[PDB]
């Protein structure tokens, strides 16, 4: 005669229910992945959409059930996700703009284009046509026509789309009693009903402010050091006084600086650490890649992986018909189905992503013995940052020379540290100010508190100040270069991205502390340490049945997102950095002088 | 069948072998509460009813005396003090389908546990809350079955395993049919001990000239000492005396 049994019975109904229909559109999106044709997108969302329809039913009857007296935390938790209404608030006038939108950007994003105007030899896509220009050219004139060939060609045709998403996406948090739509991604992080736990929506926005001013004089010594190396491919092109150009920042939008390393080692006279030839000359295959990957798991402490999994995935690209995209990407189907999507290469990058994708596959066997609606991660940042902690004990020399990959007579000077650490600098802290950025001006274009004259004047005022670019030509408020980005087009949280950073160096910290490493954090290893992997997976099999600060106090004792065990791992990199920086013109103030 | 409807047959009158179960190379839960499996064959107890239903691999634990969850609270409770067998093996080759094996159906909610060795058909639906359901889908109603998912893709975990579950009891009912004592080796001609079927002596072997009627064991000549024996597995009658023994 309780609400509280009540809701245990309709859980338990539920649990069992959207396990049966989230595999089989799990299954059927998997089948999309592998085999495209044409039918095949029909099946996909044929099943797609009736699982979509099947959580409309089951939020209406939740919504019977007052909240204010279930004392209860596991089931107040599934409750308030099951609850969530999404487009269930708007009209049928406006339910029809989220479908029509979303998949008309999506196709937008799609369409690659490289082709030069008034002359129209031939462009390729994305992957094939887009990357080649920005990831191996030097030359300053194509690549600004580049920078323009995508920010002028595709974002042109969202500015009447995206002002339009923005403003009814925006309405609904008002009736989801939220503040804005930028409060809502908010709500992953936000914990309720614990006793001096609990964390506020609005806090977030003070904690990651609060924890950049000490990732800024690491920035600072960064920017600095690397605009002396920026100059040599373009001598009277960019002044060292200043910024930096924006399409000179190894990506298209400089989210990732990986393709900067080339240009800007410290001294490349000796040999980098690079095993690619190593493969090749012991014929390792796509087998024997994941095979090391799982020994090294087993290694750690976490169970290994099952045997439906290795006749069951595909590693390879198989067939010739076949033209399904594999891009890495961890898979969760349910019901002790767990697969993993990804091309295999003899390369740096896939061997560590075989480590990197596995982490993901390893946190979501972790919390299957929870309920399904409890089935995720802490938050958004833990499920990303949990499936990166191995990569970076992956790419550490000892445990290249443990598997014998590296050279048994490996010397570990000083350079042979900063050429790998400098590697994870370009790819972690340089991305670090790009995700903040982007983030603080979609949460305040969410709040409202920008007018539609005042994106470009304010954003490229803030991408001088905060990320330290400068313009290479300026821009309008007709142009629409922020959202040409992949996640914000997608309706991708990105702020998940920030916290995965200050996550995986938090357990780097605490995993290392418990292997009882003798040395710094960028020599240490996780394997060998059945103590560390007890550690991790305490907290891997959470879940969402506990809160996100619950899990950080199980592994470093700090409830707060802790910054600290961060600039940690880059003292090597960052006390060469300050001496090298003696002469520099290090930090920049506002800087219109290239381009005035 | 279902969990929820798992049959109850009684098997007496025929000799069930144990040993081919040993050998069968693929058994996965081949465990014993209350007995060994060594030592079921020599003795055994009546009562050898067999429940037959599926299990699923995550719940197969839940299946054991003195353990309580959610299988062995209000579906199908074990006795404290089972003195029987658990047998297990994998039937994903038969017992699953793609897109979901709907067929095994399960109670989820009961109003009250299960007596041990209890089986309910019944379409009573649960009473969560104090306002009675006509019938009609409520938020009280919950109707408590469900349908398990089983597909080849499902891991090993969820995987649906082919469960039997037998029960050996000794009651007040004798003379009942124990398992597999397959055979020593005959001597002839040679003192050796002897324990046939309710007697036992030893004594030297041979053959006999004297006839049984069909429907004896053993027989004696004088004073009630046995001398001969007429063994069922070779249908043949033998004379018994004790080995040669004297004072030097
Ligand atoms: C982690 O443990 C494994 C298991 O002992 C180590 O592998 C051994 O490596 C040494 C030399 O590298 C060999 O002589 C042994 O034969 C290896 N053992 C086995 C079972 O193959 C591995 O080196 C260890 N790695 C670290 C970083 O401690
Ligand atoms: C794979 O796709 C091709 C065409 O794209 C189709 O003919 C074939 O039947 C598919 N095979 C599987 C196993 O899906
Ligand atoms: C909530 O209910 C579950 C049901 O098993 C129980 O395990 C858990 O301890 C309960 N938590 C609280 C705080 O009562
Ligand atoms: C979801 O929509 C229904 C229909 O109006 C409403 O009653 C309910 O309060 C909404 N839920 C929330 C959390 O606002
Ligand atoms: C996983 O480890 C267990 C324990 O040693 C072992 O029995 C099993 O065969 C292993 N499975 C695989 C696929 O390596
Ligand atoms: C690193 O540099 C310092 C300063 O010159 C030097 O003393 C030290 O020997 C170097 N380390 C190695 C391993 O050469």
């Amino acid at each position: 005669s309780t609400i509280e049994e009540q809701a245990k019975t309709f859980l338990d109904k539920f649990n069992h229910e959207a396990e049966d229909l989230f595999y089989q559109s799990s299954l059927a999106s998997w089948n999309y992945n592998t085999n495209i044709t044409e039918e095949n997108v029909q099946n996909m969302n044929n099943a797609g959409d009736k699982w979509s329809a099947f959580l409309k039913e089951q939020s209406t009857l939740a919504q019977m059930y007052p909240l204010q007296e279930i004392q209860n935390l596991t089931v107040k938790l599934q409750l308030q996700a099951l609850q969530q209404n999404g487009s269930s608030v708007l009209s049928e006038d406006k339910s029809k703009r989220l479908n029509t939108i979303l998949n008309t950007m999506s196709t937008i994003y799609s369409t690659g284009k490289v082709c030069n105007p008034d002359n129209p030899q031939e462009c390729l896509l994305l992957e094939p046509g887009l990357n080649e220009i920005m990831a191996n050219s030097l030359d300053y004139n194509e690549r600004l026509w580049a920078w323009e060939s995508w920010r002028s060609e595709v974002g042109k045709q969202l500015r009447p789309l995206y002002e339009e998403y923005v403003v009814l996406k925006n309405e609904m948090a008002r009736a989801n009693h939220y503040e804005d739509y930028g409060d809502y991604w908010r709500g992953d992080y936000e914990v309720n009903g614990v006793d001096g736990y609990d964390y506020s929506r609005g806090q977030l926005i003070e904690d990651v402010e609060h924890t950049f001013e000490e990732i800024k004089p690491l920035y600072e010594h960064l920017h600095a050091y690397v605009r002396a190396k920026l100059m040599n491919a373009y001598p009277s092109y960019i002044s060292p006084i200043g910024c930096l150009p924006a399409h000179l920042l190894g990506d298209m939008w400089g989210r990732f600086w990986t393709n900067l390393y080339s240009l800007t080692v410290p001294f490349g006279q000796k040999p980098n650490i690079d095993v690619t030839d190593a493969m090749v000359d012991q014929a390792w295959d796509a087998q024997r890649i994941f095979k090391e990957a799982e020994k090294f798991f087993v290694s750690v402490g976490l169970p290994n992986m099952t045997q439906g999994f290795w006749e069951n995935s595909m590693l390879t690209d198989p067939g010739n018909v076949q033209k399904a995209v594999c891009h890495p990407t961890a898979w969760d189907l349910g019901k002790g189905d767990f697969r993993i999507l990804m091309c295999t290469k003899v390369t740096m990058d896939d061997f560590l992503t075989a480590h990197h994708e596995m982490g993901h596959i390893q946190y979501d066997m972790a919390y299957a013995a929870q309920p399904f609606l409890l089935r995720n991660g802490a938050n958004e940042g833990f499920h990303e940052a949990v499936g990166e902690i191995m990569s970076l004990s992956a790419a550490t020399p000892k445990h290249l020379k443990s598997i014998g990959l590296l050279s048994p007579d490996f010397q570990e000077d000083n350079e042979t540290e900063i050429n790998f650490l400098l590697k994870q600098a370009l790819t972690i802290v340089g991305t670090l100010p790009f995700t903040y950025m982007l983030e603080k001006w979609r949460w305040m274009v969410f709040k409202g508190e920008i007018p539609k004259d005042q994106w470009m004047k304010k954003w490229w005022e803030m991408k001088r100040e905060i990320v330290g670019v400068v313009e290479p030509v300026p821009h309008d408020e007709t142009y629409c270069d922020p959202a040409s980005l992949f996640h914000v087009s997608n309706d991708y949280s990105f702020i998940r991205y920030y916290t995965r950073t200050l996550y995986q160096f938090q357990f780097q910290e605490a995993l290392c502390q418990a292997a009882k490493h003798e040395g710094p954090l960028h020599k240490c290893d996780i394997s060998n340490s059945t103590e560390a992997g007890q550690k991790l997976f305490n907290m891997l099999r959470l879940g969402k049945s506990e809160p996100w600060t619950l899990a950080l106090e199980n592994v470093v004792g700090a409830k707060n997102m802790n910054v600290r065990p961060l600039l940690n791992y880059f003292e090597p990199l960052f006390t060469w950095l300050k001496d090298q920086n003696k002469n520099s013109f290090v930090g920049w103030s506002t800087d219109w002088s290239p381009y005035a | 069948a279902s969990v929820y409807a798992w049959n109850r047959k009684r098997i007496s009158n025929c000799v069930a072998d144990y040993s081919v179960l040993y050998n069968s190379a693929s058994f996965s839960t081949f465990k014993c509460y209350g007995v060994s499996p060594t030592k079921l064959n020599d003795l055994c107890f009546t009562n050898v009813y067999a429940d037959s239903f599926v299990i699923r691999g995550d719940e197969v634990r839940q299946i054991a005396p003195g353990q309580t969850g959610k299988i062995a609270d209000y579906n199908y409770k074990l006795p404290d003090d089972f003195t029987g067998c658990v047998i297990a093996w994998n039937s994903n080759n038969l017992d699953s389908k793609v897109g979901g094996n709907y067929n095994y159906l399960y109670r989820l909610f009961r109003k009250s546990n299960l007596k041990p060795f209890e089986r309910d058909i019944s379409t009573e639906i649960y009473q969560a809350g104090s306002t009675p359901c006509n019938g009609v889908e409520g938020f009280n109603c919950y109707f408590p079955l469900q349908s398990y998912g089983f597909q080849p893709t499902n891991g090993v975990g969820y995987q649906p395993y082919r469960v039997v579950v037998l029960s050996f009891e000794l009651l007040h009912a004798p003379a009942t049919v124990c398992g597999p004592k397959k055979s020593t080796n005959l001597v002839k001609n040679k003192c050796v001990n002897f324990n046939f079927n309710g007697l036992t002596g030893t004594g030297v072997l041979t053959e006999s000239n004297k006839k049984f009627l069909p429907f004896q064991q053993f027989g004696r000549d004088i004073a009630d000492t046995t001398d001969a024996v007429r063994d069922p597995q070779t249908l043949e009658i033998l004379d018994i005396t004790p080995c040669s023994f004297g004072g030097v």
